[PDB]
């Protein structure tokens, strides 16, 4: 679901 | 004594913290321009800010000794959870006793406790916010105590929703241990009294601030004329 966090965490 | 790992993590959370905190405030330019004239004319001003700083509590967290260790969906959790807590935490830097108000160096970035009224925020998580700001300032901790701190209320295993509670207890056992160790070598007294159990109460503090703040965003939130003010980092992160 979450997708900005999981790219900034990498 | 402070064994080589607990001097060398140390070491990692400070500069962590210098590369993720700017003292200067340079780039708080770039957001909204700030209303003090009018509801929630602070709101966009304060939302940008408080976006800003998610992407700089992030950008700490990865720098945190075993958190990369951590399940994607762990670390997830941790940094939903936790946001809102160290972002007051980070916050008390700014924060000055004198004019009980968040100083940026600036008279337009300065912040006082009607501003943060004219973000859409009653009295009662302000009041409790102002108390803890404090609380916090009295303590004059070290800054080695003070990111220490923050990577501890990162990475937390009681944390709803979390799906391995055994590891995340594991590494924020060693960070834990790491605090305590430096406060008996490193702090004198009679600062060093109760502090290590002083600054345990203040994530206690936090866990009310995070429910508080939580219910009153929700009803800021359900608004679609606010929710529109609010950036889509806020909304994914915040919900
Ligand atoms: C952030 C930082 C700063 C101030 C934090 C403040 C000051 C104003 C009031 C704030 C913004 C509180 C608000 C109740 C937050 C409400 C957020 C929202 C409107 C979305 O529900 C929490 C932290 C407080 C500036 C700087 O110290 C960096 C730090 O990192």
């Amino acid at each position: 679901e979450n997708a900005l966090l999981r790219y900034l965490l990498d | 004594k402070l064994s080589e790992e607990q001097q060398h993590i140390i070491a990692i959370l400070l500069d962590a913290h210098h590369k993720t905190y700017d003292p200067t405030y340079a780039d708080f330019r770039d957001f909204r321009p700030p209303v003090r004239m009018s509801p929630l004319s602070m709101l966009p001003h304060l939302a940008d800010l408080v976006s800003y700083s998610i992407q700089k509590v992030i950008g700490f967290a990865k720098m945190i000794p075993g958190f990369r260790d951590l399940t994607s969906d762990d670390q997830i959790v941790l940094l939903k959870s936790s946001a809102i807590e160290v972002i007051m935490l980070r916050s008390n830097q700014s924060f000055t006793m004198d004019d009980m108000s968040w100083d940026c160096g600036s008279q337009d970035y300065k912040y006082d406790v009607t501003d943060v009224s004219k973000a859409g925020h009653t009295l009662e998580l302000i009041e409790p916010l102002i108390k803890f700001q404090v609380g916090l300032k009295k303590l004059n901790l070290h800054e080695e105590e003070h990111v220490l701190l923050m990577a501890i209320c990162i990475v937390s295993p009681d944390r709803p929703g979390v799906q391995d509670a055994k590891l995340v207890e594991a590494i924020q056992d060693r960070l834990s241990n790491t605090l305590q160790t430096y406060i008996r070598c490193r702090h004198p007294p009679p600062g060093s009294h109760q502090l290590y159990a002083k600054m345990i109460q203040k994530l206690a503090d936090l866990r009310s601030l995070n429910e508080e703040h939580s219910k009153q965003y929700r009803s800021l939130s359900f608004q679609p004329e606010n929710s529109m003010k609010l950036t889509p980092l806020v909304l994914e992160v915040f919900g």
